[PDB]
């Protein structure tokens, strides 16, 4: 409906032709900048656009801390976790845990858990975001949009558009950043510039605030007005929607799982030619992670300014007519800005950019999940599996998880307040912190053994489920309709719960490990951070040596370290600037 | 219910002079102010909204400014046709409220 | 109050002080 003009159809078709042509033409080596671009492209998908813009429209600046916190955890990956992964000679994170602790249950459990996390927070989220973009562009329902997105994804995979070339994610990162820059320029032009956004945001509210539902009736000002601390990154510890202690500590835990314990990102970073290239790509990715504040969040705030009756709908029936979700319609923030603000031709370009972000993230996720199932689940049951059956099983597993994610999609649309990023980060905060705790204790506390690790993972799963299940079962509330969560189980912010779950999992891990037999030191050479440069042979629980070498020349190591310090100082300045 | 106050009920300027019509909100509206012009026999027409954004078609003589609670509409070169009633409206909250209206005469 | 650039510079000063502290800890007793 909105891309029905010849210019939009032409630009979309040109992008599809280029993608199909490059995919059909396809018929440890990466240097630092491909590594950084790959990390950024794998991380940033259409879910990031939808969620960051929606939370910026709904709440303001603080959501940028979800991307700005990633600089420090990417430096953790480059300087603490990547060395250990490279010296351990691992291809999957469950494989590292298998080397570190032994046994076969931690690897299997972590594979299954990671696949569930990909279905929940990664695949279904991206499918939902693409469907929302198709809804705004074509005026379709959510299910026609999902079917269309599945069809185009099937075309992408059949034509081979998800194949990984040497500089594919570099081009994807360039296209994402260029499209986001064009839309950011148009959006800032609409509001009268950078200062126009901050002039206008706090006054932008919908004029439709009375509901015909007698239970709702007059909706309070607190529910439709922009938050008073909308321009502040650091918000109140108990009343803030993103309290600063939770945004700085629990978000560090969740981001640490995301960047240092997760196959999607680590599989990209482990392709670096050297450790200096991995560290420099970490610096580049961290610098690129400062961009979603101005390319996603502030455009979402501008979207609230421009379309307050749609993006900031408060009345449940008005919201149901706007986006189909009665609890809020902020997810259409970036979609609407693409279709209502971009002119003919550039609107199709922005749709192509969103599809490119979606497809780069999906390529990373599909590769990682197929690898996980193939090497950590399937090959355990079929050790004699040939390459052909492994490849076929991987493709079929990818198809299976895509179907399962589409099945899960109703939960994703039932995000709390109708905010996708809240759903992503809450599920991450309920399921990830046990993995963060176990990976940290594995890397840095050699006394932790297989018993402590596995039972910390299981106990963390139990304690995080005692939060996840009531959160979903009680339904999706909003400010207008708050839902019947007991408010001791859901009143606490999910990043505070990430802190609590991380510390409870670490405590259970340490306590079970200290009550059982320790792992002898000879089994932990080059597996713990304490023994990266250990040259002894280890009892596992030429070319390979060059694969497992993390010795870097002092000059470029010093240059990379100084650039990491400079990037941290720039990030700290930005944190203070918007504090 | 926000109260918009126009301190001067009446302003007289010669043709070619610059006139500033002031509006004061009862609270801090985040530049959420519109200016309307109503000529004697006609209905109001939007000049400005967001306190500075000119409506489509209004001349560059009409310039809005202000922040917090204090807003102004300036006519840089008043023409003999500029005599009218100028209203400030807040679009910060609902119900929309208007200023009393300042009558610009020549 | 403080301008946002003044807050940023204060944050950078705190970061550099912490960097010096971490370097001293690294140099003296690992
Ligand atoms: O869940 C934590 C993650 O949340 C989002 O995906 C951010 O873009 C990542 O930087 C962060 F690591
Ligand atoms: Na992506």
């Amino acid at each position: 409906a909105l891309i029905d003009n010849p210019a939009d159809i032409l630009v979309i078709a040109a992008y599809f032709l280029l993608v199909i042509g490059v995919g059909l033409w396809s018929m440890r080596s990466m240097v630092w900048w491909p590594v950084g671009a790959s990390l950024f492209a794998s991380n940033i998908g259409s879910g990031h656009f939808v969620g960051l813009a929606g939370t910026g429209a709904a709440s303001g600046l603080a959501v940028a801390g979800f991307e700005w916190n990633a600089l420090f955890v990417v430096l953790l990956l480059g300087w603490l976790f990547a060395p250990v992964y490279l010296t351990a000679g691992v291809i999957t994170m469950p494989q590292y845990l298998r080397k570190r602790f032994g046994g076969r249950r931690i690897r299997l459990y972590l594979s299954v858990l990671s696949l569930f996390l990909y279905i929940f927070t990664k695949i279904s989220v991206d499918m939902f975001s693409g469907a929302v973009f198709i809804q705004q562009a074509l005026g379709w329902n959510i299910y026609a949009s999902v079917i269309a997105l599945l069809g185009i994804t099937m075309i992408y995979t059949v034509t081979g558009g998800l194949a990984a070339l040497m500089y594919t994610d570099t081009v994807q990162t360039f296209v994402i950043l260029g499209g986001a820059c064009i839309l950011m320029g148009y959006a800032f032009h609409e509001v009268g510039g950078y200062s126009g956004l901050f002039d206008k945001y706090l006054g932008a509210a919908t004029s439709l605030t009375v509901s015909e539902d007698p239970a709702v009736g007059n909706i309070s000002s607190f529910c439709y007005r922009p938050r008073p601390d909308s321009y502040h990154l650091l918000r109140h510890p108990v009343t803030g929607d993103l309290p600063w202690p939770a945004l700085l500590l629990g978000l560090t835990i969740v981001s640490g799982w995301y960047w240092c314990s997760d196959q999607v990102i680590v599989q990209r970073c482990l392709a670096g030619k050297s450790l200096t290239h991995i560290k420099a790509g970490c610096i580049l990715c961290g610098y690129l992670k400062l961009t979603p504040m101005f390319l996603m969040v502030m455009p979402g705030m501008i979207s609230r300014i421009l379309y307050p009756d749609e993006v900031a709908c408060v009345v449940p029936e008005v919201c149901r007519r706007v986006c189909g979700t009665e609890v809020g319609c902020s997810n259409i923030a970036y979609p609407r800005l693409v279709v209502k603000l971009m002119p003919n031709g550039l609107r199709g370009l922005m749709l192509a950019v969103m599809l490119a972000a979606l497809m780069s993230s999906l390529a990373s996720i599909f590769n990682s999940s197929s690898t996980l199932f193939t090497m950590d689940i399937y090959t355990r049951l079929r050790p004699r599996a040939g390459d052909r059956e492994l490849l076929l099983v991987g493709r079929l597993w990818v198809v299976f998880i895509v179907v399962v994610s589409v099945a899960w999609l109703p939960v994703v649309q039932a995000a709390q307040g109708g905010q996708l990023f809240d759903y992503i980060q809450a599920v991450s905060s309920y399921l990830a912190p046990p993995v963060s705790a176990v990976f940290v204790l594995a890397l840095f506390v050699p006394r932790v053994n297989e018993q402590g690790a596995f039972w910390g993972l299981i106990g963390g799963l139990l304690m995080g489920l005692a939060r996840l299940i009531p959160e979903f079962s009680f339904g999706s509330g909003s400010c207008v309709q708050p839902s019947a969560c007991p408010a001791f189980l859901c009143g606490v912010h999910y990043l505070y719960f990430a802190i609590v779950l991380f510390f409870c999992s670490g405590l259970l891990t340490l306590t079970v490990s200290l009550c059982t037999a320790p792992i002898p030191r000879k089994h932990l050479h080059r597996l713990v951070f304490s023994l990266r440069h250990s040259k002894e042979e280890r009892e596992d629980l030429a070319a390979a040596r060059r694969l497992e070498d993390i010795s870097e020349d002092p000059s470029w190591a010093r240059v990379v370290n100084l650039n990491a310090l400079l990037m941290m100082a720039v990030a700290v300045f930005l944190w203070g600037f918007y504090a | 219910x926000x109260x918009x106050x126009x301190x001067x009920x009446x302003x007289x300027x010669x043709x070619x002079x610059x006139x500033x019509x002031x509006x004061x909100x009862x609270x801090x509206x985040x530049x959420x102010x519109x200016x309307x012009x109503x000529x004697x026999x006609x209905x109001x027409x939007x000049x400005x909204x967001x306190x500075x954004x000119x409506x489509x078609x209004x001349x560059x003589x009409x310039x809005x400014x202000x922040x917090x609670x204090x807003x102004x509409x300036x006519x840089x070169x008043x023409x003999x046709x500029x005599x009218x009633x100028x209203x400030x409206x807040x679009x910060x909250x609902x119900p929309x409220x208007x200023x009393x209206x300042x009558x610009x005469x020549x | 109050n403080l301008q946002p650039w003044m807050q940023g510079l204060i944050a950078v000063a705190v970061f550099l002080v912490l960097v010096a502290i971490a370097f001293a800890v690294n140099h003296f007793w690992c």
